């Protein structure tokens, strides 16, 4: 009773922790109450309380700055005894650590503690610790006096002191700028699936110790550089207490035969000793590479060295190992056998949202200016990973230190705290070190919940309701695990794949016909193995293959050369679906123009079962398919969009859309040209419909009405 | 939650209100028969929509006698009219109000049929004087429903610094089978979730669960002196 498991929090807020409301209300303490935590080592902090839609009944939500106060870690428990005799203090002293205050002078009350505790009426209690951001600088305190005790409420009318040298941390004390889990932005499913395998055996190694079943005994992380491959490793070591050992493959490779496995056996011996502890290799590849790619005695005996260094880990008890490759198939295979890296994780590209948290990250130390927007960077930011966002931050503050630095002129040893702390970086900083920021994974695939709904899709209402119950019922209730799309070009086929992932929060695989081609022509139809195992690792996910006839088209299509139906890739991709279960949370889609000419294959029982017909809209779905286009832009009221629907009888979505584009066209540049009207007038749409054209004929609509009677 | 009943002054809890009220309007007939139809119509009938189109058809039907006193086609109300039994008919206190301003429940021919009818038909004593029935229809129109005020139940309190100290058992911080075993449990289902392929509306069920606890709330303040002022609403 009154005691809860320690928890991440949501609010970054130092003063305060969110509870749950039921065991608010057994504690009988209200929003804002002042209480006590009881931690180990009979140690004491005090916040305040409020409550969320998250945090889980038995759970308490408090950040690193409680926790290490607490000397508390994820996972502990620590009692909670409301406070309310907490009264107004008179005065305290509150002093910084020399860790974070080198290089900075001037007057840190009136940059950091003031605004700290100005208005805040944040409890205070002797020996906290606690961190104020700002001037680019993460500075930390320790109090060392109060004048009522042990704690007290810091108001406007409490006298804040400050005067001393900066107090030298103690070794029992842990740096707030050393990386945790409040560093990482996105991969959070990817931190989640590391807590799992991770963090149970080094926070309760007596669980394991009495068992002869070893836990997971390497993790292979994999994705582009700058992902965080090796800050998830670290981070999770210091949020556990785990020792952190660092290998890569350079700092061995670079040795001389003998001294170079040495020193590998050596860092595994040092981990023991130091269990729990965890090994990261950073450069698998590089320190593992092929053995059949190299005829040096160096990488083949390193290679051994560490093939028997993993299988030692039964007796090095609570030393896990995590590696960092590029591609799990650029590795010598020996490792990714039973034990030994028998766990990969995708880490991948940060998406929208993704970049967006991680650009809030490194802004936490930098004053912004009110129109500086991170939403529209993390857009605009398409390619980058963590790595250049973290760059993009610097040069965005560097380009702002030169134009204010300037003005300035401050030459000496340490800068004034006043000066950083007024400078602020614009939107113009942002987009200057974005014109000169390359992205490193510019030319990798980007996966990610598409932007595309249902209210983008005119018409075909039951085939949204189709795609809804077809994902919908295995979860509610052998369900099929694909769906192929036939029928005329232009008439949504991509937007309803996209559409089911975006309302699912899924992840959208778009595979074109420029992909499966290159992977016939290189005859490098291997990569079908990555592109499902990517679709699992990137679960829930929609694998949208279109243009599935496109190779078919490359061998002539209606006529042929040495091939027909099948060919290396859809024999690989029909490989791949055989093992897929429809537990794996992947639902494939295909399209095709060319339905008869496909590999009959794909349409067997347990694999693409359902066949969806899409024909050209009708009339009313016409009407929706032009405003759904419009809904961007103004439109002018003597616009009469069932007239047009009338007209354009034959036309498909696609055809529909190039006369708003075009009727967009003429209305920009009447505008322009006005500057050099404000709206979408009749005039430009009637104009566009003398060059619009329907580009499925009716011949074309027989075709694919045959094939619908045929399945029936 | 307690809350004072205007009509009696009875201290209630949230689930007495209506009960208590109900009867105390019900009494009130011996007093004031105008007055208790009036706050039964609005008070008893959870619908107020239908409640303002039933007191506006009363009105109309008031109004009509008024303009044409002398004409006999307006002393009678037909309870079986389209609009007397969608608006009136429906709601609770509707004929005691009509019986309480002067309007007997008689049968009488129909116009076109052998079958009686029901109105209510207004008497002499009230026709011949109109403003006894224009002051009744006021004071219906500018009714409300009757509802128990909420007690603030106003209180200071002085913390007590003994409620502070306590010390932990020593075996504490140690976590049980159950503990552990349901940490790691929440740990696999919290992957599984976001691993899981479904739709907006198997999404919206379960966070949906969070949605209805409460309806009112307890306030407390934190004064300069160290007083605790506490106070609901
Ligand atoms: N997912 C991420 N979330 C937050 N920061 C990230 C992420 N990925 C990379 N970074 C940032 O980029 C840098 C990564 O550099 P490094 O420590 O060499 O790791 P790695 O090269 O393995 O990604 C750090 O500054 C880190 O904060
Ligand atoms: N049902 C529809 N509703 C709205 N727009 C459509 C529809 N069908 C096609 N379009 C338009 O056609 C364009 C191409 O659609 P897409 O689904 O990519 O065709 P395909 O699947 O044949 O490649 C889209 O940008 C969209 O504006």
């Amino acid at each position: 009773p009154n005691r809860l498991i320690v928890d991440e929090a949501i609010n970054e807020d130092n003063s305060v922790v969110s509870l749950s409301q039921p065991k608010m209300d057994e504690l009988q303490l209200f929003r804002g109450d002042t209480v006590l935590l009881k931690g180990k080592k009979r140690r004491e902090a005090v916040c305040i309380v409020l409550s969320d839609d998250t945090c889980s009944d038995e759970k308490i939500r408090m950040n690193r700055v409680v926790r290490n106060n607490l000397r508390v870690r994820l996972g502990d428990v620590i009692s909670i005894q409301p406070c309310p005799d907490v009264k107004y203090g008179k005065r305290i002293h509150v002093l910084p650590i020399d860790d974070t205050v080198e290089g900075i002078t001037g007057n840190l009350f009136e940059v950091y503690l003031k605004p700290y505790f100005l208005e805040a009426y944040r409890p205070i209690r002797k020996g906290d610790i606690f961190l104020v951001r700002g001037g680019m600088r993460a500075v930390e305190f320790k109090v060392v006096e109060t004048d009522p005790s042990p704690y007290c409420i810091v108001a406007p009318d409490t006298v804040i002191h400050c005067e001393g040298e900066p107090i030298k941390r103690e070794d029992e004390e842990e740096s707030l700028n050393e990386v945790g889990y409040d560093d990482i932005g996105g991969c959070r499913k990817q931190l989640a699936q590391i807590k799992e395998m991770v963090e149970l055996p080094l926070r309760h190694p007596a669980l394991f110790k009495a068992i002869g079943v070893k836990p997971p005994r390497g993790i292979l992380l994999y994705g582009p550089p700058g992902t965080g491959k090796t800050l998830i490793a670290r981070a999770v070591a210091n949020e556990t207490g785990a020792f952190f050992f660092l290998i890569n493959g350079p700092e061995i490779m670079s040795k001389l035969a003998g001294e170079s496995e040495s020193n590998l056996r050596k860092a595994f011996e040092e981990a023991e000793k130091n269990a729990p502890a965890i090994i990261f290799i950073d450069e698998l590849d590089a320190i593992a590479p092929k053995r059949e790619k190299t005829h040096g005695e160096v990488e083949r005996r390193i290679v051994s060295q560490l093939l028997t260094l993993m299988d030692g880990l039964k007796q090095r008890a609570h030393v896990i190992v995590m590696a960092a490759t590029n591609r799990p198939n650029s590795i010598d295979p020996a490792l990714r056998r039973f034990g030994r890296f028998d766990r990969e994780v995708d880490i991948g590209i940060p998406d929208a949202t993704g970049r967006l948290e991680i650009l809030q990250i490194h802004t936490k130390n930098m004053k912004l200016a009110d129109d500086v927007d991170l939403e529209q960077v993390a857009n605009e930011t398409h390619g980058h990973v963590g790595a250049d966002l973290a760059a993009l931050c610097s040069e965005a503050a560097l380009q702002a230190i030169r134009k204010k630095m300037d003005l300035i002129d401050l030459e000496d040893e340490t800068i004034d705290a006043e000066v950083m702390n007024s400078l602020a970086v614009t939107m113009d900083d942002f987009r200057w070190a974005l014109s000169q920021s390359n992205p490193s994974a510019l030319r990798e695939t980007v996966v990610e919940v598409p932007q595309v709904t249902w209210e983008d899709i005119g018409g075909l209402e039951d085939v949204k309701r189709e795609l809804q119950e077809l994902v919908q019922y295995p979860v509610e209730h052998t369900p099929s695990k694909g769906v192929l799309f036939y029928g005329p070009p232009g008439c949504g086929k991509t937007l309803l794949a996209k559409a089911i992932a975006n309302e699912c929060q899924a992840n959208f695989i778009s595979i074109k016909g420029p992909e499966l081609l290159t992977m016939w022509f290189g005859e490098s139809e291997a990569n079908v193995r990555e592109i499902f195992d990517k679709a699992r690792q990137a679960a829930p996910c929609v694998l949208f293959f279109d243009e599935l006839d496109s190779i078919a088209k490359a061998r002539g299509g209606n006529i042929g050369d040495g091939g027909g139906a099948a060919d290396r890739v859809i024999n690989q991709i029909l490989t791949e679906m055989d093992g897929m279960s429809t537990k794996k949370n992947v639902f494939i889609i295909g399209a095709t123009n060319r339905p008869d000419i496909i590999d009959p294959a794909i349409l067997r029982p347990g694999r693409l079962d359902q066949l969806i017909y899409i024909p050209l809209p009708d009339e009313k779905s016409r009407v929706a398919i032009l405003k759904a286009n419009l809904r961007k832009s103004p439109v002018a009221k003597d616009v009469d969009l069932e007239f047009l629907a009338k007209m354009t009888n034959g036309f498909s979505g696609a055809d529909l859309t190039e006369i708003c584009q075009r009727a967009c066209k003429l209305a920009i540049r009447e505008s322009i040209e006005s500057e050099i009207v404000p709206e979408i007038r009749r005039d430009h749409f009637e104009e566009a419909m003398r060059f619009a054209r329907r580009s499925v004929s009716d011949n074309d609509i027989r075709k694919y009405e045959m094939f619908a009677q045929t399945l029936q | 939650v307690y809350f004072t009943c205007p009509l009696t002054g009875a201290t209630l809890r949230k689930d007495q209100r209506d009960a208590c009220i109900k009867e105390a309007i019900l009494l009130h007939f011996s007093t004031d028969p105008v007055a208790a139809s009036i706050m039964k119509i609005y008070t008893f009938n959870k619908d107020q929509d239908r409640v303002k189109l039933g007191v506006d058809t009363i009105a109309k039907y008031l109004d009509n006698i008024h303009l044409h006193p002398e004409e006999e086609k307006y002393r009678k109300i037909k309870l079986q009219n389209k609009v007397f039994q969608e608006r009136i008919n429906c709601l609770e206190g509707t004929h005691e109000f009509f019986e309480a301003i002067g309007f007997q429940k008689v049968l009488l021919p129909a116009q076109d049929q052998e079958d009686p009818e029901e109105f209510y038909v207004l008497s002499e004593t009230t026709l011949a004087q109109p403003q006894s029935l224009e002051r009744h229809k006021e004071q219906l129109l500018a009714a409300e429903p009757v509802r128990a005020k909420l007690d603030r139940q106003r209180r200071v309190f002085q913390p007590s610094p003994l409620a502070s100290q306590f010390e932990l058992p020593g075996d504490f911080f140690n976590l049980t089978a159950e503990e552990i075993k349901r940490e790691q449990r929440l740990r696999s289902e919290a992957v599984e979730r976001l691993s899981v392929l479904r739709t907006k509306a198997m999404r919206e069920k379960e966070e949906q669960r969070g949605l209805r606890k409460y309806n009112y709330t307890l306030l407390r303040v934190r004064l300069p002196d160290g007083c605790l002022l506490q106070g609901t609403f």
